[PDB]
């Protein structure tokens, strides 16, 4: 759904902060 | 595949409903004013068959996130 979908950018976004810290 | 970005952009395109640009107002619903803000900004205009007003292209979003300047 809509709050399924929203979660998704959240937890990429979030992820992907980490993935930059490592390279 | 093995990132999170197809995903999200599959979600992007059910959160529209088979749209390749999505309401501005709709997103900004959806994603706090910050990150909705970021992204109405982030978007490209519309662009298709088609001029959907008070909706832009999604996918110019994803397409300048993706591009990174240390990758």
């Amino acid at each position: 759904g809509k709050f399924y979908a929203t979660f998704l950018i959240q937890e990429y976004f979030r992820k992907f902060k980490k993935r930059k810290e490592q390279g | 595949d093995t990132d999170t970005a197809d995903q999200v952009m599959a979600s992007f395109k059910i959160l529209a409903g088979d749209k390749n640009y999505i309401t501005m107002d709709e997103l900004r619903r959806e994603l706090p004013p910050d990150q909705a803000e970021y992204c109405i900004a982030r978007m490209a205009p519309y662009t298709g068959p088609d001029s959907v007003p008070g909706a832009l292209d999604y996918m110019s979003f994803s397409t300048a996130l993706y591009g990174e300047s240390d990758l």
